[PDB]
């Protein structure tokens, strides 16, 4: 009626599929599968933008449902503000898979 | 329809095998029966060179150009009638 | 028996632009009728309306092909 | 049968710079060369045939 | 190093060999229909098969062996296979439309009736009904295969899949034997034309679907599939259900209603 | 890896503007001329 | 959405913020000139004084420029605006574009 | 510093235009093109039968 | 002041009437007197001279509104050049008429046309408005 | 858009050359076929 | 290295580059065919002395412009360069399949060339209607080579459609919904759904024609009970969605170019523009028998197809008015791309309007198969589409190459092309009203003057085309490298520089939810 | 030296649009008027007048006598 | 026939074609107002230095621009479909004539009483009589009674063709295996010309149609003499 013999992802998943699986398990998202949640985005509480280098593109949707997305390179250093709405973003660089 | 049986507790592998061997394959056995029983050569009809049938606007790209790909001499007449 | 024929009148069975079935149906009616008469030793003259209607409507080459196929025994409609 | 997928995962993740279609070894090369020879040869021959068919053969 | 989950594919020769194999098959059918020769066509068919084989072999290397199929990749491939089945359903729709067009308005050359004068249709309650039960049964067994795999059951997945494949082969041999026995041909007017072209492209799809399930059978034998990650098997099942539904429309339309 | 940058992401050379002129000439010129030589070809078969 | 008086006061306050920074100066001016109006002298007055607090004489002249620009073909508008800002201009020592010859092409 | 247009504009405009008018008037009137305009107000009808 | 390709990701200068306060100053490295000028700008602007004020504007901005909005003579090169290539086209058409086209049908001969026009009027071609409507059949001439 | 000065400027003379050679590459081969159409028609 | 890059590509941008090159070269073939057409008609009498060759030229002109110029440029060329850049995606979903869609095109084009070289070519019209396209009135390989050509172009565009739908649905940033993607990316997704659904039906119908010609089937042959008119329904069931496929990516490009050179952050009424493209794409499936108003169709069927065809004007007008509203209030930059786009707004509107005159089956009786239809579709299709392609090419050329065009030369090119196409096609309206049939190698004498002028306009557009080739050479010859580009904050495709690196978005963009 | 009166400073673009859209509607009425009279009614009157006293037998006799017909000399 | 420099339709010979002219005049006036409103607004949007670039609300203006077209379309569809149903209403013809297309000539059959048929070929240009029209004249014209409703039935004995007479408002495809019907009524005697309107091979341009419309008594004698 039953019996086994089929591998599981735990046993057999490899390469990037396994990396994504093992990160999900720890609740981390190094391959950017999820949407980040906004902070209040003030100068004291900037949105924090992980990157592996010293600049990353940010798209800001200034208000919920805006169809227009505002795009700009976010550089390592002091917080920058969206050119449309002023919300603050600060880059937090570096590293990944040990 | 529900069909006329019951189960729905869960449609797992055991349930689908139960259907495979208890409904699906038994149907196939029945219809194999019924077919191979209404089989046996029905007697062929008078050839009539109807112009809407046995079309030949170009020779076929095989054999002598005038035989269909799965030609059966018993039941497929040529435009000029059944083969000798 | 009610004549003065100019051409085939409008027929509400075939009210659209494609008139192929009108020509075909009157050809069939004529020959069915003429089978019935000729056989029943009756008289072909009652079949005349259909002859008039199909001669008006049917391309000559179609009447002529269907006539050859009747003689040949390969006409596909039932008469 | 036994599960040899781990062996295969190691072969294909070997850091030798080969592209996937050649990473299985010399046989991938032979099959690649037979396929590309037939496509290119058959393409030269279709052109020949168009050449032939482009002209009346009285 | 990327930090998205998508797959950058190695540069590959298979797109160009598949494009050239299309050129050789189509110019080869031209040579076969017009210049009395099969040479170009045999080369095209051979390159097409080599291309498919290396191409899908690489997809498996990328997934099973290299781990490039993350969930985002897999979701892509799901949409891809559904979009493809939709294009095939449309291709079929044009042949159904040809069938209905000819049969609902039979012309004078036919006798003005459907089935045309002089056509003797197959009895739909004979081999045609057998073929319907054989394909419907293969929809049940393949669903059993799918639940066995998801449940981790290697031997029953295998056995349910083998049974699915045997039923596909049986439909193919029954239909091949019907084609031979049929008293009408593809050259018997629009009756033969619609019957054989519609059922023939459906027949081709059964053969392609059974080859797809056979590839899954061999991949299962080598343990490629995990109980949770087995998209090639799901794609083959979707395509098989597609072929089963086209069959049901063909059976109701052409064999039953058009008899 | 592959060359990148202006003039390098294309399958033709823009290194010399006169050799590129010749190339663009042959390329566009051969597409434009082809239908003329096809008409001539058909008129010459009879 | 609001009365003219409320719109103007919103913008007056905006530019009057004492510690307004350079980014906020440029964001205000760049957003303001997107609207279908020439800014009231009172708005302009606040933005010029923001330029003062920010030690930026260049942007004060540019602001006067963009006023003239936003009036398009309505020639009467800019001199009316300058008329009205004259006490501020005198007080802060801001020269007009025309006084610096920056209106010639 | 004058650009191309400041230097050559007037010249390109005036000769392009003269040239264009000249060569079209010549093509249209001197080389035997048959425009086939209306006969109305211009052809005297003549017996044909 | 030199802009480089490697700077594409950084905020840059632009002169636009609709973006009057750009993201960066026109002049980024100041000379020593430009610097002291910046220093002076921290005191009353009434103590700056016209040239100092002009030169404070030019360090922040590249062109003034008057300048960046100026009209040009490009329209003359565009229109005269387009006329020129249109005129060149006519050389092509003159070539094609001379070397490609042979004689047109005999039906365009003047005497054929006069006869054809009479036959069109005898058949009353377009009698309501188009053609015969334009002939006076009483006075035997084109209507005035 | 702003751009750098040309790295390999194309002077008016060089432009007249590239323009003239471009035009001939479309005009001459087609000229030749069209000029000889009768030679083709009556073969 | 070269073979790996350019023959084995799996890169969206390079594949896009090859599609642009292929389409450009096709556009030269198509142009040469159109000039042959207008030479034949340029004076009364015969030029080619061979009307089977004239009809082969007419047929090839249309297959080359549509399948080998417009679709590859717009969907293969701009679609591939722009769509992944505009959603921050690292490539297409199926980057290796993407490259078969490209490579199937040269063999498809070679088949069409072969059909015209063998026998007497296929002089059928691009509709390829039986019985003229069947094995008695067109015996021999030419028509079947045309059918195979279209099979290969069909598989190309069907695999393309799957790849673009998947890419656009699956690969945007996790925060961006569909109502945050750029109008050009929606215009592609909707073109693709039309291609996915319409091509398989063209494929079924031409396969039935292939089997009629070669396997003694009789789908379209009345001797076996078939019907020529079944073929027209299958062809136009595809052929009407094809015309929307040919314009929809040009409407996406126009929305981008007008927004940009109007100095605006966004197109007026975004969701109205999404809705208008979806509405047009949907209606585009229920109108096809307006191609068949004289085949003998029932009066109620004509009334329905007239009314359904007209309705398309409503969502199309929302687009036109929304482009005007995007110009409205703008700081207008009179660049050469902007001029292409403004000439597109006006000339597409002219042509859509004569399409609405033809939608009236009563007037279409008299206009069908005359030059009024040829005039209609050269406005809305040949100019609409061509002006969108030229505006997109001049606009994005510096993104794709890293080099600027000479704008003066490009304004000159526009002026010349504008004069040419209007001198060419405007008189064709008079020819159609006055009864001149289309698909004719010669015409009654009364049609000479408008045909003469139309042929001279053709030569003007030829000059514009030679000039374009020179303009592109002069750009690559001079190598002026791009330094700065405005409005990148709302034109994501420009933000990685010109030309962007081989791999872009290896690190994806960061977009918050909130 | 007198003060400058305060002018309209807001909604100048909207004002300009309203004005010209209105003027465009006027011009549309004008053109329809002209066109009904110069094309549409002209046509109606041309056909009406032509047929009012038309005599088809007389028209035929004139054509017959000009020698145009195959069937009528 | 068309005449040199013609801009619009051939003058109407039938009450239907007259209707079409008036319906074309109404629709063209719409087409010109719309295309010139669009050109005007384009010039209007491009001719001011005043700017407004902030986000604009669309949901007010989109009403005008949906309702107003919807109304215009209805105002075209109303007269359009009136004509359409009017062409379609039961006609009672006095005569029926068949035409068969062939490559490349027409044949006509008048078989209501006698068996009359003949072929109608273009007059070659080298054989035209002085004053006759290049590409338009035929040897044997289709003679027909004037001021009488005639039923024309159209078919083909080879590829498609299409039988058209622009001044009578007529065009009906000619399809082998199919008999299409249309009706013809001329208000006037005269010669009315048309040309084949569905591509049918190398001589598509060279198979015209000429109607010769004359009083019934001429038609009757002409028929008798063609037997
Ligand atoms: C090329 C050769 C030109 C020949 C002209 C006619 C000769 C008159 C002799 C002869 C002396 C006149 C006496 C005869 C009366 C004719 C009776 C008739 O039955 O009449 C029926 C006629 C009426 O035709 C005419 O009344 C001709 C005028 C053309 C319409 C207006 C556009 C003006 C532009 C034309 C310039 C050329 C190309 C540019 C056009 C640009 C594309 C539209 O035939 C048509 O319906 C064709 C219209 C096609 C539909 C397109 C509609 C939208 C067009 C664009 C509007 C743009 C707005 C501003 C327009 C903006 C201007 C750029
Ligand atoms: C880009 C390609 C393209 C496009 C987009 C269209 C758009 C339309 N076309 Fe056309 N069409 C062709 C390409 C195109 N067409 C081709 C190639 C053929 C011929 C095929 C052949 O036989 O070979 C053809 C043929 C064709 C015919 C067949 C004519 C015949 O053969 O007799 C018809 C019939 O209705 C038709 C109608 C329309 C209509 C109503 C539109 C509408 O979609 C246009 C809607 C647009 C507007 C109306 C203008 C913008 C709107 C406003 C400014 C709002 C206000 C307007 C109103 C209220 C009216 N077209
Ligand atoms: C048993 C299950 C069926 C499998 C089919 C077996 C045969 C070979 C392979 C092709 C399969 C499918 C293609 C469908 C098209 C053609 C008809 C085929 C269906 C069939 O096989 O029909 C047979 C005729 O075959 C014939 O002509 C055969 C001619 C073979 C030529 C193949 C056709 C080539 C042209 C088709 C190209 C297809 C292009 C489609 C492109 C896809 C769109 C992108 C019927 O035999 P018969 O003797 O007439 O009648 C029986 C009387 N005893
Ligand atoms: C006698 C032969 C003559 C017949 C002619 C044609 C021949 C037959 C072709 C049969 C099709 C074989 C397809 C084999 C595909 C195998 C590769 C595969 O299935 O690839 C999978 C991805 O699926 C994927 O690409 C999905 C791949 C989609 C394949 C779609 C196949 C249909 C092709 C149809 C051709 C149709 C032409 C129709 C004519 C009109 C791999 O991912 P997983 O399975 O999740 O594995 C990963 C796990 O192991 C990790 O834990
Ligand atoms: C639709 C597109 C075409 C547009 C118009 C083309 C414009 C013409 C460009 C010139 O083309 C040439 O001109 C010739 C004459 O002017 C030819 O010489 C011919 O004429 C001679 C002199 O009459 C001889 O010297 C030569 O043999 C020769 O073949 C000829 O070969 C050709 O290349
Ligand atoms: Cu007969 Cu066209
Ligand atoms: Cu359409
Ligand atoms: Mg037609
Ligand atoms: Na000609
Ligand atoms: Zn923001």
């Amino acid at each position: 009626a039953s019996g086994g013999g089929v591998p599981t992802d735990e046993e057999q998943a490899t390469g990037l599929e396994r990396e994504v699986m093992l990160a999900a398990r720890k609740g981390q998202d190094p391959y950017n599968i999820l949407a980040p949640k906004a902070t209040s985005g003030t100068k004291e509480d900037p949105n924090l933008v992980p990157s592996i280098t010293n600049k990353r593109i940010v798209g800001c949707i200034c208000e919920e449902d805006n169809s227009t997305v505002i795009w700009f390179w976010l550089h390592k250093g002091e917080a920058q503000r969206c050119p449309s709405c002023g919300t603050h973003y600060k880059l937090v660089p570096h590293q990944l898979a040990h | 329809a529900s069909a006329a049986k019951g189960d729905h507790g869960g449609t797992g592998a055991r349930t689908w095998r139960f259907l495979t061997f208890g409904l699906a394959l038994p149907s196939v056995a029945l219809c194999t029966l019924n077919s191979w029983l209404h089989s046996g050569h029905r007697e062929r009809p008078a050839f009539i060179p109807y112009h809407h049938l046995r079309i030949r606007t170009k020779p076929f790209s095989w054999g002598d150009g005038n035989h269909t790909f799965f030609h059966n001499p018993r039941v497929n007449p040529l435009p000029t009638g059944y083969e000798k | 028996k009610i004549k003065n024929y100019q051409t085939a009148p409008f027929d509400s069975r075939f009210p659209n632009q494609n008139q192929t079935r009108n020509c075909w149906q009157n050809y069939l009616d004529f020959h069915r009728c003429e089978k019935a008469m000729t056989a029943k030793g009756g008289d072909v003259s009652v079949c005349e309306w259909y002859r008039r209607v199909y001669k008006s409507l049917c391309p000559i080459s179609w009447v002529s092909t269907w006539d050859d196929r009747r003689a040949e025994g390969t006409f596909p409609g039932k008469i | 049968f036994e599960n040899r997928v781990a062996e295969k995962q190691k072969l294909f993740q070997e850091d030798n710079g080969l592209p996937v279609h050649l990473k299985g070894g010399a046989t991938d090369n032979i099959l690649y060369r037979v396929t590309m020879t037939l496509c290119l040869g058959g393409t030269l021959y279709s052109l020949y045939c168009l050449g032939w068919a482009s002209f009346p053969h009285k | 190093h990327q930090t998205h989950a998508y797959h950058m594919v190695n540069p590959s020769p298979w797109p160009l060999t598949g494009a050239l194999s299309a050129l050789l098959m189509t110019s080869g059918l031209t040579m076969w229909f017009h210049f009395n020769s099969m040479t170009l066509l045999m080369i095209g068919l051979t390159t097409n098969m080599l291309t498919m084989y290396q191409w899908w072999r690489d997809v498996i290397r990328e997934s099973t062996f290299q781990g490039h199929h993350t969930p985002a990749v897999q979701k892509g491939l799901r949409y891809g296979m559904i979009l493809f089945i939709i294009s095939e359903v449309l291709f079929f729709t044009g042949f159904f439309w040809a069938f209905y067009h000819s049969s609902l308005a039979p012309t004078p050359e036919l006798g003005g009736c459907w089935p045309p004068t002089g056509i003797h249709p197959l009895n739909p309650l004979e081999v045609p009904l057998l073929n319907t039960s054989v394909l419907l049964a293969s929809g049940v067994s393949i669903t059993w295969a799918h639940h066995s795999l998801m449940e981790g059951d290697r031997k029953h997945m295998l056995q349910a899949l083998f049974i699915t494949i045997t039923l596909g082969v049986y439909f193919t041999l029954l239909q091949a034997s019907e084609y031979y026995e049929a008293p009408f041909t593809i050259s018997d007017g629009v009756y033969g034309s619609t019957f054989f072209v519609a059922t023939g492209f459906h027949g081709l799809h059964v053969i392609i679907g059974s080859t797809f399930l056979i590839v899954c059978f061999f991949r299962q034998l080598k343990f490629h599939f995990t109980s949770n990650h087995h998209f090639g098997f799901e794609a083959a099942a979707w395509y098989w259900h597609f072929v089963d539904v086209v069959w049901l429309f063909l059976y109701v339309s052409i064999y039953w209603w058009g008899s | 890896h592959y060359e990148e940058g202006p003039g390098k992401n294309i399958p033709f050379s823009v290194e010399n503007k006169w050799r590129l002129l010749a190339m663009m000439t042959l390329f566009f010129g051969s597409g434009f001329a082809a239908p003329f030589f096809i008409v001539r070809h058909q008129l010459l078969k009879k | 959405h609001e009365t003219d008086e409320e719109f103007d006061a919103r913008w007056v306050t905006y530019f009057n913020k004492p510690d307004i920074d350079a980014w906020e100066l440029r964001k205000g001016m760049n957003t303001l000139v997107g609207y279908d109006l020439v800014p009231e002298p009172k708005i302009i007055d606040a933005a010029l004084r923001a330029c003062r607090r920010l030690n930026d004489f260049a942007s004060a002249v540019r602001i006067l420029e963009v006023v003239k620009d936003k009036a398009g073909p309505h020639k009467e508008i800019y001199p009316y605006v300058i008329q009205e800002l004259r006490p501020t201009l005198n007080e802060l020592g801001i020269s007009t574009p025309e006084e610096l010859g920056l209106d010639k092409v | 510093a004058p650009d191309f247009h400041d230097k050559y504009g007037n010249a390109v405009l005036a000769s392009g235009a003269t040239f264009c008018v000249a060569v079209w008037v010549y093509m249209a009137t001197q080389i035997g093109i048959e425009w086939n305009p209306s006969p109305v107000g211009r052809v005297t009808p003549k017996e044909w039968r | 002041s030199v802009v480089k390709s490697e700077d594409y990701a950084l905020p840059s200068y632009v002169d636009r009437r609709d973006y009057p306060l750009p993201d960066v100053a026109h002049v980024k490295n100041l000379s020593a007197s430009q610097k002291a000028l910046k220093e002076k700008e921290k005191a009353s602007w009434s103590s700056l001279s016209i040239d100092e004020k002009v030169e404070l504007y030019r360090l922040k901005f590249k062109e003034s509104f008057a300048e960046m909005n100026r009209s040009t003579n490009e329209w003359k090169t565009v229109v005269g050049a387009a006329m020129f290539f249109i005129g060149f086209t006519a050389l092509l058409l003159i070539w094609e008429k001379h070397y490609v086209y042979g004689p047109i049908p005999h039906t365009f001969e003047e005497e054929w046309v006069a006869k054809q026009t009479k036959r069109m009027l005898d058949m009353k071609v377009a009698p309501i408005q188009g053609f015969s409507a334009k002939w006076d059949y009483d006075k035997n001439e084109w209507k005035k | 858009i702003t751009a750098k000065p040309a790295k390999t400027p194309t002077s008016p003379k060089e432009q007249a050359i590239g323009l003239s050679v471009t035009f001939l590459s479309f005009l001459l081969p087609a000229g030749w076929v069209l000029y000889h159409l009768d030679n083709y028609k009556k073969s | 290295m070269f073979i790996n890059r350019w023959l084995f590509s799996t890169n969206h941008k390079d594949i896009g580059t090859l599609y642009l090159l292929f389409g450009a070269w096709a556009g030269m073939v198509g142009t040469a065919l159109s000039l042959l057409i207008r030479a034949e008609l340029g004076q009364p009498g015969t030029l080619l002395g061979d009307d089977q060759i004239y009809n082969v030229v007419v047929t090839a002109h249309a297959f080359v412009m549509i399948f080998f110029m417009v679709m590859p440029i717009m969907i293969g060329g701009f679609g591939n360069w722009l769509v992944p850049l505009m959603i921050g995606a690292p490539d297409m979903a199926f980057p290796r399949m993407n490259n078969m869609s490209f490579w199937l095109l040269p063999p498809s084009f070679l088949l069409l060339l072969a059909s015209s070289m063998v026998e007497a070519g296929a002089g059928t019209g691009w509709t390829v209607y039986p019985p003229l396209a069947g094995n008695l009135a067109h015996a021999g390989a030419s028509v079947d080579l045309t059918i195979f050509s279209l099979h290969l172009a069909g598989v190309s565009s069907i695999l393309g459609a799957i790849n673009f739908i998947t890419t656009i649905i699956n690969m945007k940033p996790p925060a961006m919904s569909q109502y945050q993607t750029p109008l050009f990316v929606w215009s592609v997704m909707i073109t693709a759904v039309l291609l996915l659904l319409s091509l398989p039906v063209l494929a079924a119908g031409i396969t039935m024609l292939l089997t009629d010609r070669n396997l003694n089937t009789t789908f379209f042959d009345p001797a076996g009970g078939g019907d020529p008119i079944l073929y027209q329904h299958l062809f136009w069931f595809f052929g009407h969605p094809e015309v929307y496929i040919l314009i929809l990516p040009g409407f996406g490009m126009i929305s981008h170019i007008v927004t940009y050179y109007s100095g605006k952050k966004e197109p007026f009424g975004y969701m109205g523009m999404v809705w208008a493209m979806m509405s047009i794409g949907f209606l585009g499936f229920i109108v096809w028998a307006h191609h068949m108003f004289t085949v003998g169709m029932d009066v109620d069927t004509r009334a329905y197809f007239t009314s359904a065809t007209m309705i398309i004007a409503i969502p199309t007008g929302v687009k036109v008015f929304s482009w005007l509203a995007t110009l409205h209030g703008g700081n207008i930059k009179w660049s050469p791309a902007m001029m292409w786009a403004l000439g597109f707004i006006f000339l597409f509107t002219v042509g859509g309007l004569t399409g609405i005159v033809l939608a009236n089956s009563s007037l279409d009786i008299v206009l069908h198969d005359t030059y009024y239809v040829v005039a209609h579709f050269h406005y809305v299709l040949s100019m609409g589409a061509v002006f969108a392609i030229m505006g997109g090419f001049v606009h994005w050329f510096p993104l794709f190459s890293g080099y600027t065009l000479n704008d003066t030369w490009a304004k000159i090119h526009f002026a010349i092309m504008f004069v040419g196409v209007n001198m060419t096609f405007f008189p064709q309206h008079f020819l159609g009203l006055s009864g001149m049939p289309r698909r004719y190698s010669d015409y009654p004498d009364a049609y000479t003057m408008w045909n003469t002028i139309s042929s001279m306009g053709s030569f003007i557009s030829l000059t514009a085309v030679m000039l374009m080739v020179f303009i592109i050479w002069e750009a690559f010859a001079s190598k002026r490298e791009v330094l700065t580009v405005d409005l990148t904050t709302t034109n994501l495709e420009w933000l990685n520089g010109c030309p962007p690196p081989y791999h872009t978005f290896e690190e994806p963009t960061y977009v918050n939810l909130k | 030296s007198t003060a400058l009166a305060k002018p309209q400073m807001r909604g100048l673009l909207a004002r300009r649009l309203r004005f010209h859209i209105v003027g465009a509607f006027m011009v549309s009425l004008g053109f329809a008027t002209f066109y009904k009279f110069a094309v549409a009614e002209k046509r109606k009157k041309a056909y009406a007048d032509f047929y009012r006293n038309y005599d088809s037998m007389k028209d035929f006799e004139e054509m017959r006598k000009a020698g145009i017909f195959q069937s009528a000399k | 026939m068309a005449y040199p420099m013609q801009l619009g339709f051939q003058d109407a010979t039938s009450p239907i074609m007259e209707e079409l002219l008036h319906f074309h005049d109404h629709t063209l006036m719409i087409v010109f107002l719309i295309s010139s409103l669009v050109l005007y607004i384009i010039s209007l949007m491009l001719t001011t230095k005043l700017t407004h670039t902030s986000t604009m609300d669309a949901q007010e203006v989109e009403t005008i621009w949906t309702i107003l077209p919807a109304i215009i379309l209805i105002l075209i569809a109303l007269p359009s479909l009136r004509i359409l149903y009017m062409m379609d209403e039961i006609n009672n013809p006095s005569l029926t004539v068949k035409t068969m297309g062939h490559q490349w000539y027409w044949s006509y059959e008048y078989t209501d009483y006698e068996d009359l048929s003949f072929d109608s070929y273009m007059i070659p240009t080298s054989e035209l009589k002085p004053g006759e029209l290049r590409l338009l004249e035929v040897d044997n014209r289709v003679v027909l009674p004037m001021e009488m409703t005639i039923r024309m039935l159209v078919s083909s004995e080879d590829v498609l063709h299409s039988w058209a007479v622009p001044s009578l408002g007529l065009k009906t495809d000619a399809i082998p295996g199919r008999l299409n019907q249309t009706t013809l009524m001329s208000s006037r005697p005269g010669l009315y010309y048309g040309q084949c309107s569905e591509i049918c091979g190398s001589n598509h341009s060279f198979m015209p149609i000429v109607l010769e419309l004359v009083p019934l008594k001429y038609f009757e004698k002409w028929s008798a003499s063609m037997l």
